[PDB]
RNA sequence: AGGGUGAAAAGAACCCCCAUCGGGGAGUGAAAUAGAACAUGAAACCGUAAGCUCUCAAGCAGUGGGAGGGGGACCAGACC
RNA sequence: GACAACUCUCUCUAAGGAACUCGGCAAAAUAGCCCCGUAACUUCGGGAGAAGGGGUGCCCCCUCACAAAGGGGGUCGAAGU
RNA sequence: UCGGAGAGAGGCUCGGUGAAAUAGACAUGUCUGUGAAGAUGCGGACUACCUGCACCUGGACAGAAAGACCCUAUGAAGCU
RNA sequence: UUCACAUCGACGGGAAGGUUUGGCACCUCGAUGUCGGCUCUUCGCCACCUGGGGCUGUAGUAUGUUCCAAGGGUUGGGCUG
RNA sequence: CAUUGAGAGGACCUUUCCCUAGUACGAGAGGACCGGGAAGGACGCACCUCUGGUGUACCAGUUAUCGUGCCCACGGUAAACGCUGGGUAGCCAAGUGCGGAGCGGAUAACUGCUGAAAGCAUCUAAGUAGUAAGCCCACCCCAAGAUGAGUGCUCUCCUA
RNA sequence: GAAGGUCACGGCGAGACGAGCCGUUUAUCAUUACGAUAGGUGUCAAGUGGAAGUGCAGUGAUGUAUGCAGCUGAGGCAUCCUAACAGACCCACAGACUUGAAC
């Protein structure tokens, strides 16, 4: 609508790039899931009988 | 939010959930495991397994509204003789869905709705 | 709810037949009139040889409304449509019989109007 | 207040013990149930016929709009659990239609119809 | 008092039993204390029946309510209005210095928030089994705390 | 609008990561902290690292007085 | 996905009803065919598609069809262009 | 007249691509008074943790427009 | 009636406030959009109503004037932009 | 986690009728002050179990047309659910319920007592007592981010 | 590296995004510590409504009996069969000077 005056630019515009910190991984633990040897961060398939595998055994 | 609020409308129409959720649904009992958002395989959860309990009293009252909502009727007979029958002795529980790895470009969500 | 401008089916002989509201009678601004309330509205149309000729400002009681009227009783009071009764600064009706029955409400006002009244709802 | 979820139930269940005569009486049923009318009061009470347009209530059931044909356009329904009620008495046997809405007999006033 | 719930059970072993969801204080009214059997019943044995009992409900949420839904009473069209009714209103000057006049009525937000009515008499009362019955009103919807506090009529 | 890497291009085989785009090495050259956006390549603008100041303090905020702190001093001498 | 304020395009809305407003703007409503009927005025060509009303659904029968339509009878829903 | 509710396209959040009017410089609170005399930046005083999001949107005589109003300059362009 | 000041008050005078009618035209024609209505208010006072008081050619019920006080509240329409 | 609490905001408007005395008062007519009770308007908030509204995600009737092979039974589409009707939950209202108070501290205008200077008299100049919806407080929301960063209860850690 | 917090998951008569409330398959430890927050299912209530099929009466339409049957969204009770995963991280180790009252 209306239009700004005098534009600071450094400083205040520094200052508003915080809220947008490093969002690491967002989620919870989701660890090693055993047996996994590493598996994804976020949760993932469990471990049982072949399931989700396009293929069986 | 909603003061009891219960199945999303999604981002179009009515007549446009009654259609796109016949698709989801004849094509989780026709091939097993069917890829989609969280919202949808809340959605579909039900639209499903209310499909399901119709076969599991047979009879003709529940084949006549039911052919209301799927059209395919090779999907229809088989709630009616193939797996409502395997939950027969299973009150409820007749879909699970699980949520997986983020979509390919876009954000979220992603999940897979299989027959337990 | 007999706001401002409305047309009220007289239930008597005074001579009107149906006035239109023009103003409620009771605080500093009121805004609707229930049954049980004085209003003080002008006649449209009129029968020709009556004491009362069109387009007069008299004041009237309202003896029935479209509106559903409650009370402490747990009983929800309402009729087809609204109607009123010609009334005298005195408090009471210029005419000398009433017709479409009447309301309990106006019995706590006007007992002569409801005694008068051939049913009573 | 007995824990057994009954409680909110139990002012009902205790006001319910009143057996309602017409299954449904879903017709024109012109009953005259009672009218509480004080006021130099005799200990007298009067009535009005009804006709469909029958409802209710999980609740405080309601009977119908009144519809009455006496005098202009008698209406409003009420309560018979109320403080002031009479049993009631059936009137002509019950038609076919509907049991919840009816906007005819109305504008359709008449002999017939 | 077992799941959620840890540091305030054991933090309230000092003589007393079974733990509710939040513990309230009052204030003088002569009254037991912890020295004879530590725990307060519903029936008050004072307060007297038949006087009045306010409610202190929690006020339910609208969200991002609006003006017009805080007032109820601002004019506007809306097959033809430039306004569309919903609007506040459009409040505020032109050119005039002033601040704004802040406090003024305005959208805002809503949500749970101390109500009381006051007053309002009583039908029934029971006690043991714990159980009130209040005129209508009762701020909130079914699933609060409230206070039910006697009655500060003074 | 848009100029010139170097004297001659020997203007980059092969090797490693990737989708056999891109880069880093191995080499060539006195130089590629010169290689096809390439010479010398400042400023406006956009960042990392390090020392100091920075939540109870406000007004084109620099200046004069001026503690403390991170370093550099002189075999005190009180300074940058 | 969420789905609040507000904006844009719309549905349904108790009583009353334009009382809003510069102005009933914007809406709503009227709006099918046949038949009956239709004022002042008129250079009497018109207004008269004024206004104001009724029926027309479906099936059967009269022809176990004369492409329609009409005339009787019966029947369904609150409503039958 | 007191409008409310609901269904859609935006608005809000996240993922990808990705503008502008404008702008001397900023650590650009209110108020009284003052001031080429209706400034936050003067003086006094009061108040006030630092920093965002969404929304409502009065101040910065905000933005766009060296105004089509008046007058001035023995200007100009048409017409009578 | 009488009686100057319950009320009002001629011939004249002294001030406050400042929204009227003007002057000034001091700051803006590299511009700050005029009036009214609608929406939403803020403050002050010599506040009309409610409350507390004096005088009264104030019997009472109702009024006139003056003082403190605004805490609050302070209308719907016909016609016209 | 529970509170006290420096402060701020909101609420704070008002009428009629009746009892009281239709006495006092007044030739009549007409008709109180003080105090108390009941019943409303406007407005604010909440509740919305009742009366009603929305409900194109509940159900039903049904027009034109297409399709499920067909009859039947259904489904899709039709300015903005095709039109139309009812309705549970929730959300609101013409719905329901309640507070706008009284009682105090201290005052403005005014009414006061006693008694000075002006041995009378006079509200004080010295000492006191009354006094409105203003002010403070009383009711309500926030409130030690009032960094003069409070108070009270309880819990965890004593390897080199 | 505890109390605790946070994240995630399943949800909320709480929300624009955050926050806030309940819960996380022994429905976290003892003593019953009262610990299904949601979807589905079962029952019930409520709202439509007395349909499909079949039999019968009539040329047909239509109607009747079973049918006050069936269907059934957020309401209530009940039921955890599906998903709420065993775990992690963050946050630390009784913790300053002076004086007074106690020891």
């Amino acid at each position: 609508m209306a239009v700004p005056k005098k534009r600071t630019s450094i400083y205040k515009k520094r200052i508003r790039k915080n809220i947008w910190k490093k969002k690491g991984y967002w989620a919870a633990l989701k660890a090693f899931s055993l047996a996994k040897s590493l598996s994804t961060g976020n949760s993932k398939s469990f471990f049982v009988r072949k399931i989700s595998n396009q293929t069986l055994e | 939010m909603r003061h009891g609020r219960k199945v999303p409308k999604l981002n179009r129409p009515p007549d446009q959930r009654r259609a796109l959720l016949r698709g989801l649904t004849t094509q989780l009992l026709k091939h097993g495991r069917i890829k989609t958002t969280k919202a949808r395989a809340r959605a579909v959860r039900k639209y499903v397994d209310k499909m399901i309990t119709m076969a599991k009293d047979g009879s003709l009252h529940k084949r006549r509204q039911a052919l209301g909502f799927i059209y395919e009727k090779q999907i229809v007979h088989a709630l009616f003789a193939e797996v409502p029958d395997r939950y027969g002795e299973r009150n409820g529980g007749y879909t699970r869905i699980i949520r997986t790895l983020p979509r390919r470009g876009d954000n979220a969500p992603m999940a897979y709705i299989e027959l337990v | 709810m007999i706001q401002p401008q409305t047309h009220l089916n007289v239930a008597d002989n005074s001579g009107a037949r149906e006035l239109m509201c023009i103003r409620i009678i009771g605080a500093s601004n009121r805004r609707y009139a229930r049954i049980g309330d004085v209003i003080v509205a002008v006649i449209k149309e009129a029968i020709p040889n009556t004491p009362l000729e069109r387009s007069e400002v008299i004041r009237a009681v309202v003896v029935r409304t479209c509106k559903e009227l409650k009370r402490d009783n747990g009983m929800i009071i309402r009729y087809d449509d609204n109607a009123a009764v010609i009334i005298d600064q005195e408090g009471n009706p210029k005419g000398t019989r009433i017709f479409g029955a009447i309301a309990r409400e106006l019995r706590q006002k006007f007992a002569k109007i409801v005694s008068l009244a051939p049913e009573v709802l | 207040d007995i824990m057994g979820i009954l409680n909110k139930k139990a002012v009902h269940a205790a006001e319910e013990l009143r057996p309602v005569p017409g299954i449904r009486t879903g017709d024109i049923v012109q009953i005259r149930l009672e009218v509480p009318e004080n006021k130099r009061r005799l200990s007298v009470y009067k009535g009005i016929v009804i006709s469909r347009q029958n409802a209710g209530i999980h609740t405080t059931i309601r009977i119908r709009r009144i519809i009455a044909g006496v005098g202009v356009e008698i209406v409003f329904p009420l309560y018979s659990p109320n403080i002031k009620e009479i049993k009631v008495v059936s009137h002509r046997k019950v038609r076919k239609a509907r049991l919840y809405y009816l906007r005819d007999k109305l504008p359709r006033l008449s002999t017939f119809k | 008092r077992d799941r959620k719930l840890t540091k305030p059970e054991m933090g309230h072993l000092e003589k007393s039993g079974i733990i509710p969801l939040r513990h309230l204080q009052e204030f003088r009214l002569q009254s037991i204390d912890g020295f004879e059997v530590t725990q307060k019943l519903d029936f008050g044995e004072l307060f007297k029946e038949g006087d009045l009992v306010d409610v202190s409900g929690t006020t339910i949420g609208k969200g991002f309510q609006g003006g017009i839904k805080r007032h109820n009473f601002k004019r506007g069209q809306m097959t033809h209005g430039s306004k569309s009714h919903r609007q506040l209103g459009s409040i505020g000057a032109g050119t005039t210095p002033g601040r704004v006049y802040k406090g003024k009525k305005m959208p805002g937000r809503m949500g749970g928030t101390k109500r009381k009515i006051r007053k309002l008499k009583i039908v029934k009362i029971d006690d043991q089994l714990n159980i009130i019955m209040i005129k209508g009103a009762l701020p909130g919807k079914p699933g609060n705390l409230l206070r039910i506090a006697p009655a500060k009529i003074v």
